[PDB]
């Protein structure tokens, strides 16, 4: 005897909801907390934050031409040293001013400090994603040099 | 009351009920460290896993190909008779040592595509 | 249950089921973003947007590409030079 | 090509044997026999 | 199932059993070469009262003597009452 | 020696009562208020209680599920109903013509609307 | 014609028809597993999986 007659398919479907989500509770709930908590929210929301960066912003690999105008990271923790070729997420309303202060960490940065992509100098009031399509199309590999000349 | 004289003992200070709530000795974040730790360096069995699939896999194409181009290498160089009459047996060997790959293959891929459910 | 000859599965399923729900959030995402941009453009616009272009930072004092507009600083019989 | 072997064995060993009408298994649902007693 | 002549047999259905033990018992015991039991802080009732005997004893006289009671209606995890109780005592 | 490893039993016992203390105080606070009902428990008994209890059983892996299925090998008279019978008497072979049909057309709809690729053209 | 070269398609050629006798075989034959049965021990896949 399929169905009843005064019930909704939909009436089923939210008894059903129900069901599942109480049998979720108890079995949460009658679980390991050593394993449980960190396998249903920190594995999952790590996750979902990076594959989310990457599939919604967009990225570049920054480098630096000389030792000397590397910046000074020996304060701040977990990385205590620059290192060439590091992925640099951005919004798309970037400007090369705000990626040399976000490099530099908004401390006093050298002279006459330019950044290129393929050999192309980009203007310091211009904008890092609208450049990269004009200059270097699929190669955002940026690269920070000093410009005397 | 059946149960109040064991429920009298059970009187908590309010640092004892905020370390409950709080959870000290239940939660151990280090536990769940050290179970984090040990199931990211658990991903290492799977490595060696396909690593073992992929050589008993591909061994017969190995022995079917590359001994193959050799005895091919030997053909093209050889043109005497004598030469041609004592590797004819070569080539058969290598026949039988295909066929004992490929046994030894079919039991260890029976072996790794075994489940018991 | 599973095998070693299954390794390639089982690594697969761990590192992608979890990632599904991150994907099917960057779809609505897109979708939303899409229906923000349609319903600015039904509204009104100085200059075009490009719907499925990355960025539009095109206005009334800069080009489609970031740039200041050449020419600007005057007004013109024929209104906006766009 | 299973249940072809399957069925060629049972062939040869249920088809001519006079005891097998059925499985022994459900023996309880023939009838009784009038011989016995 | 098989390809054999007659699989309701009796010896078919007595191997069937075996391996189904054995598989289930390959899979839930706690041996020298464990399938599932991994990651283990928190053991369940069966495997804490098989490890620690000393539990079960005092467990087990608690449940006896505070419910007069049959062994058969041992509980599967005891209340928190209980254990603090025989934590004073 | 002595005075020092009894001072370490006591010791232990003092933090004992504290941890059954926070114990209590977490369990009637917390998990006497979050603890479920029971109406969506686990539908299952363990293979263990169930073979103590005398109830485990082991067997088919697959199942009958009519009636008129299940009783064939007793009925040893009508297995198979008369419709039956003339129904199955359909299937005595497999239909290779229907095979190669069912081919035909998916390898025609697959090669030319789901694996169309482009060639130049000079 | 410069964007209209690459949408001159062709389809594929394959037909996928193979006779199947199996009056010819009487034994069964070995069959590959290609996933993992997630239906049973769903709960316990991520830590079991990595075991043999
Ligand atoms: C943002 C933070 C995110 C963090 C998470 C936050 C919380 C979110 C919710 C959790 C989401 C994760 C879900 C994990 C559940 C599975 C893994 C697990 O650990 O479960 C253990 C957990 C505890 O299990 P246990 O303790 O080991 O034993 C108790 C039994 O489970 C007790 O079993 P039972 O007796 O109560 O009932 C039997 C049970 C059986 O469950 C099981 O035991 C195993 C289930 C199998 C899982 C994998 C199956 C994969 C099958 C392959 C699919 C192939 C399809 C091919 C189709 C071809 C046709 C063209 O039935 C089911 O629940 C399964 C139904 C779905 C199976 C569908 C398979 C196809 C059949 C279609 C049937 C018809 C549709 C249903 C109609 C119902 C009426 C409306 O399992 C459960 O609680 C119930 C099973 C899970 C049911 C699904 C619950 C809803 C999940 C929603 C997912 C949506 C996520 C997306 C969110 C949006 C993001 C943008
Ligand atoms: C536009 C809308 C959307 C599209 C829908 C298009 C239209 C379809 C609508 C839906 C179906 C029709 C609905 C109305 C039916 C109304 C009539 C009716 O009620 O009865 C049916 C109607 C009459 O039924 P009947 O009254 O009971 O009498 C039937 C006859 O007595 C005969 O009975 P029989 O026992 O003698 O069976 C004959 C059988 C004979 O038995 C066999 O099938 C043996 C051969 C099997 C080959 C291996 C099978 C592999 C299956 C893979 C399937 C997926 C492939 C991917 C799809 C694209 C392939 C390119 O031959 C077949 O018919 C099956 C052909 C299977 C396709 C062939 C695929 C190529 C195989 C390649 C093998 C060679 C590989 C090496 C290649 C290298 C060559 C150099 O006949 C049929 O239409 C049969 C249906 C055929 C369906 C396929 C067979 C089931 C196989 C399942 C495979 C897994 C599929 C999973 C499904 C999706 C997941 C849930
Ligand atoms: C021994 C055996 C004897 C055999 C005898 C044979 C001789 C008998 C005569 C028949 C000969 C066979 C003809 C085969 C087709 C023509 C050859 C071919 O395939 O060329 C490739 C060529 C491929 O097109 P393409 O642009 O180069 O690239 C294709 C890519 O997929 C493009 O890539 P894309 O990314 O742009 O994707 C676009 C795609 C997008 O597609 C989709 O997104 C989804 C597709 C629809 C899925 C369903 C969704 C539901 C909505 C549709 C509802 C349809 C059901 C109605 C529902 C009503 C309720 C609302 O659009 C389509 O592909 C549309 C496909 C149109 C299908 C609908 C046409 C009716 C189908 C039924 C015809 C039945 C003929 C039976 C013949 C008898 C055989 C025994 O085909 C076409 O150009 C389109 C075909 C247009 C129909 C022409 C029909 C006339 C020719 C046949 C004459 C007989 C007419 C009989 C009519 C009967 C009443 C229906
Ligand atoms: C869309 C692509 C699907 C392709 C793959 C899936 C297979 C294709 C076949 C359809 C899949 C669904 C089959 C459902 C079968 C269950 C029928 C049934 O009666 O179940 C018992 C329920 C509960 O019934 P009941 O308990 O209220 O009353 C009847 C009680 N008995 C059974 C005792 C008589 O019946 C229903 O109400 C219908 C449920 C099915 C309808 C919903 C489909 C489920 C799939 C979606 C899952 C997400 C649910 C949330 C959706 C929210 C929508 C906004
Ligand atoms: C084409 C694709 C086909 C493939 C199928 C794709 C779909 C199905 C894929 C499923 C396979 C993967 C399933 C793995 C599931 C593992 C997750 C898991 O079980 O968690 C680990 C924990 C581990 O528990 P455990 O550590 O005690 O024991 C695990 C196993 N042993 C004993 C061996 C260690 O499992 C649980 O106990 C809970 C699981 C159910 C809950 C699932 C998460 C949702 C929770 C929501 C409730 C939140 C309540 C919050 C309340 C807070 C206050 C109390
Ligand atoms: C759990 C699953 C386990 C799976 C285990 C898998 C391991 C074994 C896999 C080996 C597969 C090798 C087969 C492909 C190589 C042959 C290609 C071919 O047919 O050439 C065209 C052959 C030879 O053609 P030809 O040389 O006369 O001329 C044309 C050749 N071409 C087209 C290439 C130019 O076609 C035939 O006419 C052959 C007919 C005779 C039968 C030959 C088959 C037997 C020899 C191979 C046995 C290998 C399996 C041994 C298994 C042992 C297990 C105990
Ligand atoms: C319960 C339903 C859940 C369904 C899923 C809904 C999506 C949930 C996540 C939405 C995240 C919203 O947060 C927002 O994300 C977008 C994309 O990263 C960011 O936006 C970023 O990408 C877009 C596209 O260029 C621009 O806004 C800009 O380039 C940049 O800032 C915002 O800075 C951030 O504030
Ligand atoms: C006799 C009638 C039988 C009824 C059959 C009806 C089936 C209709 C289903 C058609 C679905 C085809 O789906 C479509 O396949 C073609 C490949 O050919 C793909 O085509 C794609 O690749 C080709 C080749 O690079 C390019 O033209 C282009 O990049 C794109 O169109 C489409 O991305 C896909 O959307």
């Amino acid at each position: 005897p399929l169905g009843v007659k005064g019930r909704s398919v939909f009436a089923g479907m939210r008894s059903f909801i129900g069901q599942r989500l109480g049998r979720l509770y108890d079995s949460f709930y009658y679980s390991q907390s050593s394993t449980k908590y960190v396998m249903v929210f920190l594995f999952p929301a790590g996750i979902f934050y990076t594959r989310f960066r990457a599939d919604t912003k967009l990225g570049y690999h920054v480098f630096i031409n000389e030792e000397k105008l590397y910046p000074d990271y020996s304060q701040n923790y977990f990385d205590t040293k620059w290192t060439n070729g590091r992925k640099v997420y951005l919004d798309d309303e970037t400007t090369v001013e705000q990626l040399k202060a976000q490099i530099y960490g908004g401390k006093a940065a050298p002279e006459n400090v330019k950044v290129a992509c393929r050999g192309r100098v980009f203007e310091d009031a211009d904008n890092v994603a609208m450049a990269v399509r004009a200059f270097c199309k699929r190669d955002p590999r940026l690269l920070l040099f000093q410009d005397n000349l | 009351r059946p149960g109040q004289g064991s429920n009298a003992q059970f009187q908590t200070s309010l640092a004892d009920k905020t370390r409950g709530l709080l959870g000290v000795g239940f939660l151990r974040p280090t536990k769940m460290a050290s179970f984090a730790a040990t199931f990211l360096l658990n991903f290492r069995f799977y490595f060696m896993y396909m690593a073992r699939t992929t050589f008993q896999a591909v061994r017969p194409l190995l022995a079917f190909s590359v001994f193959g181009e050799v005895m091919k290498l030997v053909l093209a160089t050889m043109s005497s008779g004598l030469f041609s009459f004592l590797f004819s047996f070569v080539l058969a060997f290598e026949v039988f040592y295909f066929f004992l790959q490929c046994y030894i293959s079919y039991t260890f891929l029976t072996m790794f595509f075994t489940v018991l459910f | 249950s599973t095998s070693p000859g299954l390794a390639f599965a089982n690594l697969t399923l761990l590192l992608d089921v979890p990632q599904l729900p991150a994907i099917w959030a960057v779809n609505a995402w897109r979708e939303l973003n899409g229906l923000f941009t349609e319903m600015k453009t039904l509204a009104g616009t100085s200059d075009l947007l490009y719907p499925s272009n990355r960025y539009n930072p095109q206005n009334e004092k800069t080009n489609r590409m970031g740039r200041p507009r050449k020419y600007n600083h005057g007004e013109w019989m024929f209104g906006n030079s766009y | 090509g299973k249940i072809h072997g399957a069925v060629w064995r049972m062939k040869h060993l249920f088809a001519t044997n006079f005891k097998m009408v059925g499985h022994p298994r459900y023996a309880y649902a023939l009838p009784k026999n009038p011989l016995l007693q | 199932q098989p390809g054999v002549v007659d699989p309701e047999a009796p010896q078919e259905v007595e191997a069937f059993k075996q391996a189904w033990h054995s598989r289930m018992g390959k899979f839930n015991d706690r041996s020298d070469t464990p399938m599932l039991y991994a990651y283990m802080n928190e053991l369940p009732s069966w495997e804490y009262y098989d490890l620690h005997r000393s539990a079960f004893l005092e467990h087990m006289t608690y449940f006896l003597v505070r419910t007069g009671g049959d062994f058969r209606f041992f509980p599967e995890m005891p209340p928190w009452q209980w254990l603090a109780h025989m934590e004073n005592l | 020696i002595q005075h020092w490893n009894k001072s370490y039993e006591k010791q232990v016992y003092s933090e004992s009562v504290a941890l059954n203390r926070t114990f209590q105080a977490r369990n009637q606070l917390v998990l006497d208020r979050l603890k479920p009902s029971g109406a969506y428990r686990l539908p299952a008994v363990d293979y263990k209680r169930q073979l103590s209890r005398g109830t485990l059983v082991e067997g088919a892996d697959f199942y009958l599920p009519t009636a008129q299925e299940q009783q064939r090998l007793a009925r040893h008279f009508e297995p198979y109903s008369e419709q039956e019978q003339e129904e199955r008497r359909k299937f005595r072979f497999q239909s290779i013509s229907v095979y190669l049909a069912v081919a035909l057309g998916a390898s025609f709809v697959h090669d030319y609307f789901y694996q169309r690729r482009p060639v130049a053209w000079c | 014609l410069l964007g209209h070269t690459t949408s001159v398609t062709m389809g594929n050629s394959d037909i996928f028809f193979l006779p199947k006798p199996s009056n010819l075989l009487k034994i069964a034959l070995p069959a590959f597993v290609f996933m993992p049965n997630l239906t049973i021990f769903t709960r316990a896949f991520p830590f079991y999986a990595h075991t043999s």
